[PDB]
């Protein structure tokens, strides 16, 4: 959602070819914190900025 | 006072199933205990098997 | 002093736990290993041999 922190994309493979086929937004581990109050959902967003800075790097 | 939800329901649990399960596991099963109408549906193994 | 007299498990003296040392009574007091016209001669024999042993926590 967020423009600066946002849910990845993942890859997904042709077995067959050897290229990689399209790929997308994650779409099965997402949290659903839509029953949370302001901590927790800071500390999410913190926890996924944390995730994408591991993959950028 | 917090005027929003705290317990999340999806349509793919099966809490019910789910239950059933973890009461076999932690305890014993054959036992009958009348409070939850706990008891476990069965067959006699020569009306099953012949 | 005395290990000597004791069962021995390979040069360690198999000398138990010793905090066992007695307590029963009425209340709080529970020790382990708990209890658990003829016309199908069917599974009839195989329940009255199935109270021959458990193995409900079997121990060695």
């Amino acid at each position: 959602m967020s423009k600066e922190i946002p849910t990845p994309y993942m890859w997904s493979y042709q077995p067959q070819m050897g290229l990689a086929a399209g790929a997308a937004q994650d779409y099965s581990t997402r949290i659903n914190y839509m029953s949370a109050g302001p901590h927790m959902i800071s500390r999410v967003n913190g926890i996924r900025a944390h995730r994408n800075r591991i993959l950028l790097e | 006072a917090s005027q929003l939800n705290a317990v999340v329901d999806l349509q793919d649990r099966n809490t019910e199933l789910s239950y059933q399960l973890l009461l076999d596991s932690i305890g014993d099963r054959t036992r009958y205990f009348s409070m939850w109408n706990q008891a476990v549906d069965s067959y006699d193994p020569d009306v099953r098997i012949i | 002093n005395f290990a000597s007299l004791a069962p021995r498990h390979g040069s360690r003296p198999f000398m138990g736990n010793w905090q066992d040392i007695g307590t029963s009574n009425m209340s709080g007091g529970a020790f382990s290993w708990g209890s658990l016209w003829n016309s199908s001669t069917g599974q009839m024999l195989r329940d009255k041999l199935k109270e021959q042993n458990f193995q409900q926590k079997v121990v060695d």
